[PDB]
């Protein structure tokens, strides 16, 4: 499986623990499980950046409890202002985004193969389709850490940055 | 050399209404026998309608007792009284018409599950989702299941007990 | 059926050997087409037409006490 | 054994095979195997269009003001107390025609569907675009009719419920210091301790 | 690949390279959004230019909200001041615009074929001749209603 992936720094091929003995059913899972990790990191570095970047916080995230986008602070302060409804249906979108089709062993959806098209390789070159697909690991891995780290920056600086 | 024991109870030999269920072949937790008496597959439907339910229940006991509210002056009220307060408020008849929608219609799929109309298993509505194309990954699955209901029927239990008798939110 | 038993019985017979690990069901089995027959039977589906006329008539009766629009 | 595509723990229900609307396979209760079909796709084909003329009334008549002399009011509940008698009668005759000059007097359940060639909900009204067209089209142009149909009968109930609720106008939602809709009056078996 | 776009005073541009991999349908799908996105930056344009000569056309925007035309202003303002309705209906005849006809891979809804015409060739060899100029007209609007955004959003004003 060492030339299964990404591997972009080349000769990369990094098990560390010797995490995978050699087992496709295991790596499979793992590699949805990271490929999932890094689409979530991405986005969610990205709405930590935006709201200190472009501030933009018109008008209120609760018109009837009062709940305005520029009150809720940008950070890990932002789960318990949030309102409860709110985070119920970013939960519920995040629902919606992972069972509208199967994602179980067996089924693309195992291999992160999902309904979003938004890049569309166009199977006619299947040469940048693996390019796409390893920079696309390999940023999802960057903000992998930089997301766990701007969290631990949030919670021991006290606020975002 | 015969009579195939409950791995639970060692001294009451399984039921054999347990054959093919999911926990027979390591629990077989019948010492009663009321699977002897009552349809296997009706006791299954109640036991996963009420784990469900409890796995609902509990959580939402959790969130209610957490300080979790819905954006609304009616609504808050503590969960000792949450079910005083939304029965004179109206929600508490309006989730008992949807649940009676749902529960009419598997009425409707309990008799057409034993007249052989469908093939239908006792717990299934169709919900495939989060399920296992393997059969022994279906199955590890359906016990995680009936564990988990299992679990948070006595959660829930413990937890309206304890709240009742002492009054605090969770942890008591 | 040697012992006797009544008729539409859920009862296993009584002559049986040592203990048996055996499922006898005691519920009744019937039939969800035995059930929607017994429903509509005349004293049944007339009595509930009946109970539905006299509901409508004191639903009727509630919203609109008396005869106020004769 | 089959199962019904739209409720997967249901057997699949008969009589639903060659029909618009037929391939979600939708009939639970089953009045499929009670009902003559035809009966039951003329039914739902009114409801709906009665539903969607009768939303679109709804909507608008608090807009297109009314009868000259009348108030439409703002809840469209109280027109039917705004609206002059020679309107009622002239609208209970024009529906009393229409709807019995359409089936030449075979208008019941029992004789509806009994000539032969009687097409459930081909009133004959604009028949035609449908009679060029290809199958599929047509059948599609039928499934958004009873699709909206569908969708505008609950829209109906619900915009007749909710001017019940707020007691007012439809398009004012929730107004202002709403807090819940006010606990419902008259008596029950749970009002006197149950 | 040198055709349609090729007509341009420059000529085959590729900088940045780009679809010189072969990418035939990818060169399609863009062919696709060059067109989708011409047609509706152009509208975009001529609906900014139109208000300030000939300006608002008289009437009335919203029953109950008593919007009139004249009450809603020119560019980027006017995002907030079209009621939840209108922009609802607006954005409605978007969805059937864009779900009528079947926009995939080899559909003449592939090609920005949908059956409008109206300006259409005699079929005599100004076809070419017309999906050229409404290329050039989209690519050219794409860049100019970027700029009046821009416009609108620094200096505050319409213009
Ligand atoms: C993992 C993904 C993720 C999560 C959990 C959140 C969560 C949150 N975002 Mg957010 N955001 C994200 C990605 C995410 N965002 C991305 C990718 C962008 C760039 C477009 C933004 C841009 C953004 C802005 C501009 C704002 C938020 C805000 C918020 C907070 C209020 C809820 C809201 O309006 O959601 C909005 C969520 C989206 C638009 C993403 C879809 C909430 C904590 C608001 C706030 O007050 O921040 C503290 C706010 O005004 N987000
Ligand atoms: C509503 C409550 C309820 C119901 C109807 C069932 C029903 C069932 N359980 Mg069960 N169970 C429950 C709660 C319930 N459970 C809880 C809370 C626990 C946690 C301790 C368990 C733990 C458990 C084990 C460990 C096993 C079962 C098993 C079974 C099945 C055989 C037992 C039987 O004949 O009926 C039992 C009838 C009742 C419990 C009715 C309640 C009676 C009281 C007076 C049956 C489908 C066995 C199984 O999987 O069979 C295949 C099995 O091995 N159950
Ligand atoms: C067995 C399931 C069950 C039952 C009977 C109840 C019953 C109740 N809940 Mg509750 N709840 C549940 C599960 C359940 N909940 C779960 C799983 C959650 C987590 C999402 C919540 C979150 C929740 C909140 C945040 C609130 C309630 C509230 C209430 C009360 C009013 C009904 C209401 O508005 O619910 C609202 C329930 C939801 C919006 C989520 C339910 C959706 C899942 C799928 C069920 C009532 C006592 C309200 C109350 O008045 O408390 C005093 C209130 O503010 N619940
Ligand atoms: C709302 C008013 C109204 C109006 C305008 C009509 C109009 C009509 N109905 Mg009709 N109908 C109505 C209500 C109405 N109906 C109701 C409420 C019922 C249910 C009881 C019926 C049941 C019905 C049947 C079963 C039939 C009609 C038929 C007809 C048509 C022939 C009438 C005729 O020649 O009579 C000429 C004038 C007559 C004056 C005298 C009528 C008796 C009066 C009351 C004395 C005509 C289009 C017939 C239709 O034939 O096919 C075209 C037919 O067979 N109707
Ligand atoms: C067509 C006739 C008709 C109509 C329009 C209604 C309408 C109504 N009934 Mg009613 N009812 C009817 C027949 C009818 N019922 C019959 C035949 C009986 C049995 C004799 C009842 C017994 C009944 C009771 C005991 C209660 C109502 C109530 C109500 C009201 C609330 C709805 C409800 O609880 O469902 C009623 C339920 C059924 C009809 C299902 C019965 C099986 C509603 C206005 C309730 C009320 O007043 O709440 C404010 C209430 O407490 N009804
Ligand atoms: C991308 C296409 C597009 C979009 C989103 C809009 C959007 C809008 N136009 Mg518009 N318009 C367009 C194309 C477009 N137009 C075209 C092609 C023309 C030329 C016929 C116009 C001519 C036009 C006039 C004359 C007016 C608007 C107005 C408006 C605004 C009020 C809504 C209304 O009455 O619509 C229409 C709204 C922001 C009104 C407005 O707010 O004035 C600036 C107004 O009076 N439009
Ligand atoms: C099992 C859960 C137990 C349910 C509690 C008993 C039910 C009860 O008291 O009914 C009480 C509820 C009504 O409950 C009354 O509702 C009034 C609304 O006007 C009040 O506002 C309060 O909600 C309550 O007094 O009765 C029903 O809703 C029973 C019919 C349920 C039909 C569901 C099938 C839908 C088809
Ligand atoms: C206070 C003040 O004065 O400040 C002002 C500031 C300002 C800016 C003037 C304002 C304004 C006006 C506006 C409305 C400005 C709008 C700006 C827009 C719409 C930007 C959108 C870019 C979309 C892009 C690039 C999509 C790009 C898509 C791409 C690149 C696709 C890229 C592909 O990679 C993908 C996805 C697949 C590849 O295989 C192929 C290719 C094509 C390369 C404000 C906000 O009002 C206020
Ligand atoms: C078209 C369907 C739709 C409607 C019609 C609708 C309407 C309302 N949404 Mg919702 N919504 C989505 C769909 C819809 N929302 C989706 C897909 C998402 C992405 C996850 C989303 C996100 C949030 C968040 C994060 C919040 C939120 C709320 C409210 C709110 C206020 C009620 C009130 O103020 O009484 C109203 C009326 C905010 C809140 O205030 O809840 C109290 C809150 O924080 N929504
Ligand atoms: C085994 C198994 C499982 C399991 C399990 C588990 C965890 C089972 C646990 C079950 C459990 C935990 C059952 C509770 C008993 C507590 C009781 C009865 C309380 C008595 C308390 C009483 C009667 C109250 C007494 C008083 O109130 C009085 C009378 C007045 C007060 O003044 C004084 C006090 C308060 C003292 C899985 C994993 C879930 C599924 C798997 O498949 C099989
Ligand atoms: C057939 C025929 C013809 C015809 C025709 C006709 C008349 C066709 C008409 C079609 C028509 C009239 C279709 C209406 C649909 C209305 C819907 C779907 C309602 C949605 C409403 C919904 C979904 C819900 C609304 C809500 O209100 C609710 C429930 C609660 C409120 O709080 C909130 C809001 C407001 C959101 C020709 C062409 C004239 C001649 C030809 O020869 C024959």
């Amino acid at each position: 499986e060492s030339e299964r992936g990404a591997q972009p720094p080349f000769g990369f091929w990094d098990p560390l623990g010797l995490s995978a003995d050699g087992d496709v059913a295991t790596f499979k899972r793992r590699r949805a499980s990271e490929i999932k990790h890094g689409r979530i990191a991405m986005l969610a570095a990205m709405g930590y950046m935006t709201p200190e970047i472009t501030g933009k916080f018109p008008g209120y995230l609760s018109p009837s409890t009062g709940v305005k986008y520029a009150d809720i602070p940008n950070g890990l302060a932002a789960i318990s202002k949030v309102p409860v409804v709110g985070w119920l249906q970013i939960f519920a979108w995040t629902a919606v985004c992972e069972l509208w089709e199967d994602q179980v062993p067996g089924t693309p959806g195992h291999e992160g193969e999902f309904c979003f098209k938004a890049f569309k390789v166009t199977s006619d070159a299947p040469e940048t389709r693996e390019t796409k697909l390893a920079s696309e690991l390999a940023n999802g891995r960057l903000a992998m850490m930089a997301i766990i780290g701007l969290f631990f920056q949030d919670g021991l600086t006290g606020s975002a940055y | 050399g015969g009579y195939k024991m409950s791995k639970a109870v060692p001294f009451l030999p399984m039921s054999p209404a347990l054959e093919g269920y999911v926990g027979a072949e390591e629990e077989g937790f019948d010492p009663m026998g009321f699977s002897l008496a009552l349809d296997i597959r009706w006791l299954r439907e109640a036991e996963l309608k009420h784990g469900r339910i409890c796995m609902l229940a509990t959580v939402g006991w959790i969130a209610t007792d957490l300080g979790m509210r819905l954006p609304g002056p009616a609504y808050q009220v503590s969960t000792l009284e949450a079910h005083d307060a939304m029965v004179k408020f109206g929600p508490m008849a309006q989730i008992l018409i949807w649940l009676g929608i749902i529960e009419v219609f598997s009425f409707l799929a309990i008799t057409n599950m034993m007249e052989g109309t469908t093939d239908r298993q006792p717990g299934d509505y169709g919900l495939r989702r989060l399920y296992p194309k393997d059969e022994e990954g279906q199955y590890e699955m359906q016990l995680k299941e009936l564990r988990n209901g299992r679990l948070a029927m006595l959660a829930f239990s413990g937890i309206v007990t304890t709240a009742v008798l002492t009054g605090r939110t969770w942890p008591f | 059926r040697k012992i006797p038993a009544g008729p539409y019985s859920v009862s296993v017979e009584p002559l049986r050997d040592g203990a048996t690990n055996e499922v006898s069901i005691v519920t009744p089995p019937i039939s969800s087409e035995g059930v929607q027959e017994y429903l509509s039977l005349a004293p049944v589906f007339f009595m509930a037409l009946a109970i539905f006329t006299s509901g409508f008539a004191i639903e009727v009766l509630r919203f609109f006490p008396d005869t106020r629009y004769w | 054994k089959e199962t019904s595509a739209s409720v997967p723990f249901l057997p699949k229900p008969k009589n639903l095979a060659g029909w618009v609307g037929g391939e979600t396979e939708f009939d639970p209760i089953g009045f499929s195997n009670w009902f003559d079909m035809k009966w039951l796709r003329e039914a739902e084909l009114k409801h709906g269009r009665v539903c969607m003329m009768a939303t679109v009334g709804f909507v608008l008549q608090p807009y297109i003001g009314a009868y000259p002399g009348v108030e439409m009011p703002a809840d469209s509940l109280q027109a039917v107390y705004a609206a002059p008698s020679e309107a009622w009668f002239a609208f209970i005759f024009a529906a009393g025609y229409i709807e019995s000059s359409s089936y030449n007097g075979k208008i019941t359940q029992l004789n509806m569907f009994e000539d032969s060639d009687r097409v459930p909900g081909n009133l004959g009204w604009g028949s035609t675009r449908l009679e060029g067209m290809s199958k599929e089209e047509s059948e599609l142009m039928q499934l958004k009719e009873l699709k909206n149909g569908r969708l505008a009968m609950l829209a109906f109930s619900g915009m007749v419920h909710h001017n019940i609720v707020v007691k007012g106008a439809l398009f004012p939602l929730v107004p202002d210091g709403w807090t819940g809709p006010e606990p419902w009056a008259v008596g029950s078996i749970m009002n006197n301790m149950g | 690949e040198s055709e349609l776009g090729a007509q341009a005073p420059l000529g085959f541009f590729d900088p940045l390279k780009l679809t010189g991999d072969g990418s035939v349908e990818a060169f399609k799908r863009r062919r696709q959004s060059e067109i989708k996105h011409g047609r509706i930056s152009m509208l975009a344009a001529m609906g900014y230019m139109t208000p300030e000569i000939t300006g608002k056309f008289p009437g009335y925007l919203s029953p109950s909200l008593n919007l009139k035309f004249a009450d809603v202003p020119n560019g980027l303002a006017a995002v907030s001041k079209v009621p939840a309705a209108g922009w609802a209906q607006i954005l409605g005849y978007m969805a059937y615009c864009e779900t009528s006809q079947d926009q995939s891979a080899g559909t003449p809804g592939a090609a920005g074929e949908f059956g409008f015409k109206v300006i259409t060739s005699d079929d005599d060899e100004v076809l070419k001749r017309k999906l050229a100029s409404e290329l050039a007209n989209g690519r050219l609007a794409m860049m100019a209603i970027i700029g009046m955004f821009y416009q609108d959003g620094l200096t505050g004003s319409a213009w």
